[PDB]
């Protein structure tokens, strides 16, 4: 579903008025829930979600 | 003292800043119950 979403789009060329910029998206990578505290990146569950 | 969540260590730590347990990254904790007297009817 993803891969749809960020393919069907098409950016078009930064052209204010030489030097313009074009930026493109490439393959979406999806990770896991995980919790960025002080000590390393933890198993996050969807309880601690809810406690917290 | 107040037992963490994810691993059996009581923490006891009533501060003002300290809400996580010691050698524990995760800040869930439970008040652990204190063998008291209290009554009830039957
Ligand atoms: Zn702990």
């Amino acid at each position: 579903g993803l891969q749809n979403v960020f393919q069907s789009f098409g950016e078009m060329l930064v052209e204010p008025s030489w030097r313009y910029a074009t930026v493109k998206f490439g393959e979406v990578t999806v990770e896991k829930p995980t919790f960025f505290s002080d000590d390393k990146e933890l198993e996050f569950l969807p309880w601690h979600a809810r406690l917290q | 003292t107040y037992v963490c969540g994810d691993c059996g260590q009581e923490n006891t730590l009533k501060s003002g800043d300290v809400i996580q347990c010691r050698e524990c990254g995760y800040r869930i904790l439970y008040k652990k119950r204190t063998r008291r007297v209290v009554q009830y009817e039957a």
